[PDB]
């Protein structure tokens, strides 16, 4: 279902050309544009907000993934702990960009938010681990990278948003 | 952000049959049904004497649909020549992990009795019924609580009138209050 | 078309919606599926029959 992301291993020249190597990359293994999302990212001392595929959101400094409430849903329960827990602390980064889909697939790259932020990348699959397969991908397409780590032994299962803490301590390394 | 109605009241036991046959044709397309629910109250405070609308009661029906609690508590003033009315929200979350991030955030419960009923299809508005129950996890004023529930946003809030004109015709045994 | 927006919803306890459009909670399923949560009808359906 929903692979883990992946670290941008890969720094070694300007994360503007960086991305536009990928997305070269990208287009000679042979893809289509598959619309352009973004990943949100604000964090409350712990909680990490975020959106995506679609209208709902997440935000969980650490529990069993908790979401099943869009942004509304979310932002209102916020706004009125404006006492309680209202950490709103200095904006953490967020990145966003295109989506592209070979077959069965999809890849999304990230971009900078401030400047000094990271670049990285995120795929997922359509099986139910299915963790050997969806390698090959990226063995094809970029050197080495794409450590993976999935939450194995445990069927957290499936991985539903819990790219966060990777997210988190990528975000943190600064 | 949205409002909340209440048109509270009760009603003797015996004289529920006539009561909910006539709020049942009333705008109901066919088949009437009723549903049991689950007491899970709760509050959420410690910091400032004030609690929180932590009463997260949602139904114990057939599985699959998300538990969820609404937002009621604080009543704000105004609603000038106009019913009883105070911000309310609605945020729905998975199933049984509410709960669990409730246990986990450090919250205590608030009532443990339920209170099932039947429910009714109104039109532009929304009414509901149901009776305290005093009993134990699997299994009271002894009679059956009714009032207009509905939410919506600002908008125009025309819909008072239509409330009262309804509580005009739920005249015998019934009408409606605030809360304070 | 009536009855599919008119078999009353029930989702939790009186939300009063629709039970494909109260399941997005549970799932956020794909924008394909968001799609198909509605669809057109008329002329479209008998085009495609005839």
């Amino acid at each position: 279902v929903t692979c883990v992301s992946q670290m941008p291993v890969a720094e070694g020249k300007s994360v503007q050309q960086t991305v536009e190597l990928l997305t070269r990359k990208l287009e000679m293994l042979g893809a289509e544009k598959q619309g352009t999302f973004c990943v949100d990212c604000e964090t409350y001392h712990g909680k990490l907000m975020y959106v995506m595929h679609y209208p709902l959101s997440c935000f969980a400094l650490f529990e069993n993934g908790p979401c099943l409430i869009a942004d509304t849903n979310f932002d209102v329960l916020m706004v009125k702990l404006k006492g309680f827990f209202q950490s709103a602390k200095a904006s953490k980064i967020e990145t966003r960009g295109t989506r592209y889909q070979y077959c069965d697939f999809l890849v999304k790259v990230g971009t900078v938010t401030m400047g000094p932020s990271a670049r990285g990348i995120s795929v997922e699959v359509e099986y139910g681990d299915c963790w050997s397969l969806l390698l090959e991908f990226l063995q094809s397409f970029l050197g080495s990278h794409t450590p993976g780590a999935p939450a194995v032994f445990g069927n957290a299962v499936y991985g539903p948003a819990d790219t966060m803490v990777q997210y988190m301590e990528l975000f943190n390394k600064i | 952000n949205m409002m909340e109605y209440l048109l509270q009241g009760s009603v003797l036991d015996h004289s529920l049959e006539s009561l909910i046959h006539r709020l049942r044709g009333l705008c109901d397309n066919m088949e009437p049904e009723t549903f049991l629910d689950h007491e899970m109250v709760f509050l959420l405070k410690g910091q400032q004497a004030s609690p929180f609308v932590l009463r997260a009661r949602r139904s114990m029906d057939r599985a699959g649909a998300p538990w969820h609690l609404r937002y009621l508590g604080q009543p704000e003033m105004g609603d000038k020549n106009r019913h009883a009315l105070v911000r309310n929200c609605v945020d729905i979350a998975t199933s049984e992990n509410l709960t669990d991030f409730l246990m986990e955030m450090g919250f205590r419960m608030d009532h443990e009795f339920v209170a099932k009923g039947h429910l009714f299809r109104k039109g532009i508005m929304k009414i509901m019924v149901y009776k305290i129950f005093r009993i134990l996890v699997p299994g009271l004023s002894l009679s059956y609580l009714v009032e207009l529930s509905v939410v919506a946003p600002a908008g125009q809030d025309m819909v008072s009138d239509d409330m009262k004109n309804f509580a005009e015709q739920l005249k015998p045994l019934v009408h409606l209050e605030k809360i304070d | 078309e009536f009855h599919k927006q008119t078999m009353m919803p029930h989702p939790a306890s009186a939300p009063f919606g629709h039970k494909r459009m109260r399941l997005s909670g549970p799932q956020a399923f794909d924008k394909n599926e968001i799609n198909s949560l509605q669809s057109s009808e008329g002329l479209l359906e008998k085009i495609i029959k005839q």
